[PDB]
């Protein structure tokens, strides 16, 4: 019982060193990726529209 | 990767068109220019021969 509260406490470290530093970096390659495409996207609307 | 290289291509095609435009363009205004030129330069032929006929005649 005791090595549960102990393995939370260590899964609870392990969530907040996750959302704190790599979350970050990996919601930014997210957003940038999903930028880029969407950009890609508006330059063929501004191609065929040209 | 299709639709990058049709905007690519949009692209190079409204850079072509831009100046195929005006490459048509000007060159039908190169055409009238000519033609309009041609019939000026028959008309005074035209009239230079008639002139000297009259001269001739008027001679005799």
């Amino acid at each position: 019982m005791s090595i549960f509260i102990g393995q939370l406490i260590g899964f609870a470290v392990i969530a907040f060193i996750i959302v704190k530093w790599v979350v970050p970096p990996v919601r930014t390659l997210m957003r940038n990726q999903q930028e880029a495409v969407r950009a890609a996207l508006a330059e063929s609307a501004e191609a065929a529209k040209k | 990767e299709a639709m990058l290289a049709k905007t690519a291509a949009d692209n190079r095609k409204s850079a072509e068109q831009v100046a195929a435009a005006q490459a048509d363009y000007e060159k039908e205004m190169a055409e009238a220019r000519a033609q309009a030129s041609a019939l000026r330069d028959e008309a005074r032929a035209a009239g230079r021969s008639v002139v000297d006929e009259k001269r001739a005649q008027a001679s005799g």
